């Protein structure tokens, strides 16, 4: 994906303020409370039993860490999403058996938490930049789908 | 027909958006022309800029439809049955642009409901805007 | 909330595939699996291979609820709430999956009925396939 | 886009079977009547108001005979489908400003359409062969838009 001067110039100092041990532990948590079939994929993560109990399962929070691990990797690699999520991809579509369509509500809910943390700061153009980052993310990890 | 969980966390949401309601639908219509410029063209011949008085405009109409299906959240398909029959055969809307500004309208309350917007208010407040959503689109059901 | 036309299509259609609704089940079931391999998962107590009899006999439960639904047309919440909950709560189908299966029955119903699967018909098959897909979803709101 | 050699076999062998001149046209008129939103993007084609109407409609065969010929490009290009797909994704995506979900919902109709065509012939594996050329079709037209 291409993002502009200015868009870039806008992810990356948003993504400097992220803080890596939390930010991917809320987006995944609200994943799972928001769209409950996902739990599906996560029982082995013990108590999904209320909101809270997700939000607060360490499973979830040390997951949450790699996955946004893998967004700061493609945030680095804009130019080359596809390589970046190469056997990514084929570990959701051959073990996992993910529908690609959660991978797109996996970067809106990503949004929504950056949105919910950053209040104005998130501004409509900030938004529309990232908009771009986590379309590319899904996109190269349906890559294997097709 | 939203849960009794779903309901109460909705009503509970809207009420601290309260008066501002207007204000966030424009913001929403906003974001989804910039994220989604696709959705542009169901608006072909309005002033579509940063801060235009035609957004803010049919921001409120868009805000208070929602307003409206929040008091009527048991008997949403009734009251907004109007706007279904428009946003289907006048307009043409892709189904699609829906979850678009459904987005865009989550993004907006996440961004001005520091405390509000809990996971659980969140999935309550998606719950809703599907909800609305699928009335909006049942002349194609 | 299907409009008067798509009602009589959709029995027109549904009465010709009679007594195969179970063979058409199956067969959907089966194109399904092949075509959009991720929906296998849900199944792992199953032999999954062409002709398979428990595919068979799960093709004629999946049949005896679209039956039911048809003549249960005018209350189809009622007539699938039951199933609302397993699909939604036990079982976690992913909502995309009932867009595959409604898929893999309409290609189904146009291999075996190209007489009855006319346009119109078409049309209205989708409607009543989205709207038992709306109930099944309904947990999910 | 992965086809086998065997389901780029299967798919070969019945699109010969395919009738240029007609298949185009039931495909979209299908789409026009099912997804009628669709009828947007072609409201200077005349009457789209009954099934019998589109189905009957000049301009609406017409332009089916160009996509049956675009799809034909895709299958004899299966493994160079953004390339073969370029200027049909620009165009898509800058002059009629197309959501590409509907690029899945067009190639979803074809498949009916060539089920209600070939019959039993049209069986689940062949079926599964034309969902992977369709959905690499539909991810080539959207490349564009990303
Ligand atoms: C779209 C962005 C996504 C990214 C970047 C991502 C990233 C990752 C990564 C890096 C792993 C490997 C973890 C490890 O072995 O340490 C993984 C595993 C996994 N992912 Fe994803 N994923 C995404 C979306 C999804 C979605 C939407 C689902 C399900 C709804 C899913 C389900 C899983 C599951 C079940 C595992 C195995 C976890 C385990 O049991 O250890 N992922 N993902
Ligand atoms: C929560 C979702 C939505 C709500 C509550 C909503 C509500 C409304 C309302 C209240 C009106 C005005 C009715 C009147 O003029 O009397 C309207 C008009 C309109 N809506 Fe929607 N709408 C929604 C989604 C959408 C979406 C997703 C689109 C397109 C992407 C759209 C496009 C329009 C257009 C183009 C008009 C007419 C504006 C004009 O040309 O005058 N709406 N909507
Ligand atoms: C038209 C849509 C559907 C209908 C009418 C339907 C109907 C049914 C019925 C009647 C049952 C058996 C309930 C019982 O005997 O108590 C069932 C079970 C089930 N369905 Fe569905 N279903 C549909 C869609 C789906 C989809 C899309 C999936 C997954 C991709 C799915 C997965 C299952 C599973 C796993 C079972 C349990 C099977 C077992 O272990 O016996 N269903 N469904
Ligand atoms: C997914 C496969 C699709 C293919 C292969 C395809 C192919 C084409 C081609 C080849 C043309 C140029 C026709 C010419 O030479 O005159 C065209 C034009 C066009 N396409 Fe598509 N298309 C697809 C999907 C869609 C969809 C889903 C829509 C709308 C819902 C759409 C709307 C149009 C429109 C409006 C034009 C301009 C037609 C005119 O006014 O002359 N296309 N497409
Ligand atoms: C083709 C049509 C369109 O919208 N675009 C923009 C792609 C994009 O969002 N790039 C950042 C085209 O170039
Ligand atoms: C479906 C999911 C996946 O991993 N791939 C790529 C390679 C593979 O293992 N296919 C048999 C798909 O095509």
């Amino acid at each position: 994906v291409h993002l502009t001067p200015e868009e870039k110039s806008a992810v990356t100092a948003l993504w400097g303020k992220v803080n890596v041990d939390e930010v991917g532990g809320e987006a995944l948590g609200r994943l799972l409370v928001v769209y409950p079939w996902t739990q599906r994929f996560f029982e082995s993560f013990g108590d999904l039993s209320t909101p809270d109990a997700v939000m607060g399962n360490p499973k979830v929070k040390a997951h949450g860490k790699k996955v946004l691990g893998a967004f700061s990797d493609g945030l680095a690699h804009l130019d080359n999403l596809k390589g970046t999520f190469a056997t990514l991809s084929e570990l959701h579509c051959d073990k996992l058996h993910v529908d690609p369509e959660n991978f797109r509500l996996l970067g809106n809910v990503l949004v929504c938490v950056l949105a919910h943390h950053f209040g104005k700061e998130f501004t409509p153009p900030v938004q529309a930049a990232y908009q771009k980052v986590v379309a590319g993310v899904a996109n190269a990890l349906a890559h294997k789908y097709h | 027909v939203l849960s009794p969980a779903d309901k109460t966390n909705v009503k509970a949401a809207w009420g601290k958006v309260g008066a501002h309601a207007g204000e966030y639908g424009a913001e929403a219509l906003e974001r989804m022309f910039l994220s989604f410029p696709t959705t542009k063209t169901y608006f072909p011949h309005f002033d579509l800029s940063h801060g235009s008085a035609q957004v803010k405009g049919h921001g409120k109409k868009v805000a208070d439809a929602l307003t409206n299906a929040v008091a009527h959240v048991d008997d949403m398909p009734n009251a907004l049955s109007a706007l279904s029959d428009l946003h289907a055969h006048k307009l043409r809307v892709d189904p699609v642009n829906f979850k678009l500004l459904s987005h865009c309208l989550l993004v907006t309350l996440a961004a001005h409901l520091p405390a509000e917007f809990t996971p659980a208010v969140h999935a309550s407040l998606d719950k809703f805007l599907a909800s609305v959503s699928t009335v909006l689109t049942s002349k194609y059901r």
